[PDB]
């Protein structure tokens, strides 16, 4: 019933395109996709154990010209394999195009394309930042009451032949073995405070020692230190994550030991950034794709 | 092929921008 490659056609024609351009499906076919993505997240663990090759990308927030410029790039699926951070929707102008063209590779390739959640994936935060008025513009408040039922079931955490642990915002001082993160019952809501929050919500700083308040109200932030003694107990390499803007789209901290990666050019306006793209080949040999802004 | 269940090296050109004094923000 769900005619995936014409909804996937339709959202790739507005490719070439001057940035800007709607693709407009139906609700029934954005509904299809939702509820069909949500039993494949369902099936599949909420700590997804990946292997490499695969691409890593950050945050989006609705710039969907970016996403395409981003498979441009690194290539359309099923020609490379994807993982994105979270953060699809919101601030952009078009969060739908984005998530539905992302929902739609989930179902098209569901062993070579996968999608981490963000703190933007939640019905408290993404009704007041831009997806809910996208959606009430341009289809109904049902639609959205839809997209969080989705959101409420994408995984958490993912890690990468057991050697880069990924995640939207960073640790947790409640995180000792990643079977508390396996455990996490779904579908569920991000809490305020709690492990779930902090993999959404914490950030790294460099002036801090050990766990501080984060100014963003929530969660904690952590330092090089914290990273280094995490990755010696679970014998990690890397910690990649995403949730903060940068400059040159990546930015290392703790020595190598965690990249910050951002995928949406020119976020700011009043700080002009360029977006990001982790590639990683079968030996774990890691390297960067920039996109320059349009 | 299949993605879902060694070491960890750059390549040349990733340059390590730590301690560049990029600026981040977390919102706006
Ligand atoms: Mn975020
Ligand atoms: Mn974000």
């Amino acid at each position: 019933s769900l005619n995936l490659d014409s909804i996937i056609g339709r959202l790739l024609e507005v490719q070439g395109s001057r940035p800007g351009k709607n693709v407009q499906l139906t609700e029934n076919e954005i509904r299809g996709l939702c509820l069909k993505s949500r039993e494949i997240f369902l099936s599949q663990p909420i700590l997804l154990e990946l292997e490499a090759p695969l691409k890593i990308c950050g945050d989006i927030h609705g710039q969907y010209y970016d996403l395409l410029r981003l498979f441009e790039y690194g290539g359309f699926p099923p020609e490379s394999n994807y993982l994105f951070l979270g953060d699809y929707v919101d601030r952009g102008k078009q969060s739908l195009e984005t998530i539905c063209l992302l929902l739609a590779y989930k179902i098209k390739y569901p062993e070579n394309f996968f999608l981490l959640r963000g703190n933007h994936e939640c019905a408290s935060i993404n009704r007041i930042y831009g997806f809910y008025d996208e959606c009430k513009r341009r289809y109904n408040i049902k639609l959205w009451k839809t997209f969080t039922d989705c959101f409420n079931c994408l995984p958490i955490a993912a890690i990468v032949d057991e050697k880069i642990f990924c995640c939207h915002g960073g640790l947790s001082p409640d995180l000792q073995s990643m079977e508390q993160i396996r455990r996490i019952m779904r579908p569920t809501d991000v809490p305020d405070q709690g492990l779930l929050c902090d993999l959404l919500w914490s950030d790294p700083d460099k002036d801090v020692q050990g766990w501080g308040e984060n100014d963003r109200g929530v969660s904690f932030t952590f330092g090089a230190e914290v990273v280094a003694k995490f990755l010696h107990k679970h014998d990690l390499d890397l910690i990649c994550r995403a949730h903060q803007v940068v400059e040159d789209g990546y930015e290392f901290f703790a020595k190598r030991q965690l990249v910050t990666l951002f995928s949406a050019p020119n976020y700011c306006g009043e700080f002009d950034n360029a977006g990001a793209m982790m590639s990683v080949d079968e030996t774990l040999m890691c390297s960067f794709q920039i996109l320059k802004p349009a | 092929s299949l993605t879902i269940k060694k070491k960890v090296e750059w390549t040349s050109d990733t340059v390590d921008n730590e301690h560049m004094g990029r600026r981040s923000s977390k919102c706006c």
